[PDB]
C-alpha cells in the first residue's frame, strides 16, 4: 500500500469566520496529534476533543495520547491546515502551549491539560460544538511530579474514606512548579490505574526481597557518626529500630544490584512517561523553542 | 480430618474447564452423600 | 558547499607542538555545555567540570545532558567542531582504556584517571587542561557503575580487613586484554558528596520499599482479581518467617530518592560500532542520540 505521508492537509468543511483563522495564525509551529495518517484528513479527528470522557479519566486521556501521531501545524490557509509529522532525531521549531516556563536542555513530554474544559477559558476554534484541545508540553520534573501524585493519590485511595481522599486531594493537587501553580483535575480509580499499582507492588515486593543487609543497614550506619539537614530530613521518616557483617561478597551482591537495577526501572518507567522533545535554544520571550529527536 | 496444605496464603482461580474443577460439592452435597453411603450397606 | 559546524577559538598562544598533539585528536569526543558557534576554548570537555570536592556521579550527571561533538580540523586561524546527529556514521577516536569490536554497544563516561597523568597531558595550557570523556562498551560501563556504587557502599567499614579484600577484589576489573583497575572513591576515610547521596537515595529507597509493603499489599488484597497479588504477599510473609501524613510523606519521599537514582539505574547507548578500523585508534560507529 502508499507510505507515510510526511504532510498531511486537513480541511475545515464549516465555515470559519475571520476571527477564527486570526486566533490559528498563531498556532503555527504547535504540536497537534493524530489517530490516523491519511493525506486528506477531516477536522473531527484531529485535535483532543474526540477523547473527551464523561469519565473524564486523567490516567485515560494520558494512556490514549501516548499512542496517537504527533505532528507540527504549518502553513495556516484557508480551510487548510498543514501538519508535518516529524522524523526521528532532526531539528524542529516549536511553540508552547500550556503556561510553563520553559528553559534549556531539559527535556519535554506531552501531557493531557490540566483544568480541562470551559474553566480554563480556552477560545480555540469552537464550531460543531467540536474544540481545539491542545497537548501541553511540559517539562521532565513537572510531569514527573504529575504521574507521581497521581500515583500517590491511587496508592492513597485504597481503604480509605472519602474524606480521607478530600483531605488528601487539596494536600496533593498544590503543585508549583517553576514559580507557577498548577492544579490536578479528578484524581479518581481507573483500570489502568489498578494495573500501575499492581505492577508498583509487585516491583516493591521484589525490591524489599532483593535488598540486601548493607543497604538496608547503609542509612543507620551514615547515621550514627555523620550528621547534615539532609540526613536529618531523611531520617525522620523511617522508623526506630562498630559490628561486622556476617556474610559479605563481591561475585553475589553485583547479581543482587543488577536485578535491584532492574527492578528499580521496572518501578522507574510508571512515572517517566517518555522523552519526546529536548530543547537546545527557546526564544527569549519563552513563546519558542528549537528541539530535536522527534 | 483437615489436610495440611504447603501454600500458606489461598489462591483465586479463573475456572477453566481445561483446569481441573475443584471440588464444587457444598458440604449439603456431602451430608446427602454419606446419607446414601449409610443407606447403601 | 560548506557543511554546519562550531568555530572555536583558543585565547592562549598554541605552540606548533602543541597544534600536532591537537591533531592527534581528530576524530575526538568533546562535549560542550551549549552548542553556540563562535565558542572558546573554556568549555571543551569537562575542565570546566573539575572539582576536588565533587565526584564521579555529578560528571556523571552533567555528561548526560552535554551536548556532544566530533573536531573536524585543525587551523592556526581557528578550530573546527561538528554536532552529530542521529541515523549517521562518523569516525570516532578510541581515547578509552579498552579496544572495541564490531557492533558493540558504546557510550560515554567520565575519565576514572584524574588530574595529572602520563595520559591526562593533552593540550594543557596554563590554567586550562584539556580533558576527554571514554568511550567504552556498554556492559562494562554497567559494570564499572556497579562496582563504583558498591565500592561506595563498604565506605563506613573500612576497619574491618574483611572488607579491606573485597574492596581489593572489586576495584580490579578484568575485561578482553584489558586488566585496568579504578581508583577508590573514599578519600580522607570519608565519601565525596554526590556519591554519598546517590548510596543514600540507594539505602533509602531500600529502607522504604522494606517497610510500607505489607500495608499496600492488605489492602490490595481485599479487591483480589489477580492471582499474582496472593503469591507477592505470600513472599514477603515467607520472608518474616501508621499515620495518613506519614504514609502520603513516606511515598513522596520514595519517589523522589528514585528520581534522584534516575541516571543511575539506567544509561542510554551514544553510538555502535559499524566497523572498527585496525589499530583499534578509532572506529567508524553511528551516532545514536
Amino acid at each position: 500500500m502508499a507510505a507515510m505521508e510526511a504532510n498531511i492537509f486537513c480541511t475545515f468543511d464549516h465555515k470559519l469566520s475571520i476571527a477564527d483563522v486570526g486566533k490559528l495564525t498563531k498556532l503555527v509551529a504547535a504540536v497537534v496529534p493524530i489517530p490516523q495518517r491519511l493525506h486528506l484528513i477531516k477536522h473531527y479527528q484531529l485535535g483532543l476533543h474526540q477523547f473527551v470522557d464523561h469519565t473524564r479519566g486523567y490516567v485515560r486521556l494520558r494512556g490514549l495520547l501516548r499512542n496517537m501521531t504527533l505532528t507540527l501545524m504549518r502553513r495556516v490557509e484557508g480551510n487548510q491546515i498543514l501538519l508535518h509529522v516529524p522524523t526521528h532525531g532532526l531539528l524542529y521549531t516549536v511553540l508552547n502551549t500550556g503556561p510553563v516556563t520553559w528553559e534549556k536542555g531539559d527535556a519535554l513530554c506531552v501531557l493531557p491539560p490540566l483544568f480541562h474544559g470551559p474553566l480554563a477559558r480556552e477560545n480555540l476554534l469552537t464550531l460543531g460544538q467540536w474544540e481545539l484541545v491542545l497537548p501541553w508540553i511540559v517539562p521532565m520534573p513537572l510531569a514527573l511530579e504529575i504521574n507521581q501524585r497521581l500515583l500517590i493519590m491511587g496508592l492513597f485511595s485504597l481503604d480509605r474514606s472519602y474524606e480521607e481522599v478530600k483531605a488528601a486531594v487539596q494536600q496533593l493537587q498544590t503543585i508549583t512548579f517553576r514559580d507557577a501553580t498548577f492544579t490536578i483535575p479528578d484524581p479518581v480509580i481507573d483500570q489502568h490505574l489498578l494495573i500501575d499499582m499492581k505492577t508498583a507492588c509487585l516491583s516493591m515486593s521484589m525490591v524489599a526481597n532483593l535488598a540486601s543487609e548493607l543497604t538496608m543497614t547503609y542509612v543507620r550506619k551514615l547515621a550514627l557518626e555523620d550528621s547534615s539537614m539532609l540526613l536529618v530530613k531523611c531520617q525522620e521518616l523511617l522508623m526506630r529500630l562498630p559490628a561486622r557483617p556476617q556474610h559479605v561478597s563481591p561475585d553475589d551482591e553485583i547479581a543482587r544490584l543488577s536485578a535491584l537495577f532492574v527492578m528499580l526501572r521496572q518501578l522507574d518507567d510508571l512515572i517517566r512517561e517518555q522523552v519526546v522533545f529536548t530543547v537546545c535554544d527557546v526564544s527569549p520571550d519563552n513563546k519558542s523553542a528549537t528541539c530535536i529527536f522527534k | 480430618s483437615l489436610l495440611h496444605t504447603f501454600w500458606r496464603l489461598p489462591v483465586a482461580v479463573f475456572f477453566e474447564p481445561h483446569e481441573e474443577n475443584v471440588l464444587r460439592c457444598p458440604e449439603r452435597v456431602l451430608r446427602r452423600l454419606l446419607e446414601d453411603a449409610a443407606v447403601t450397606m
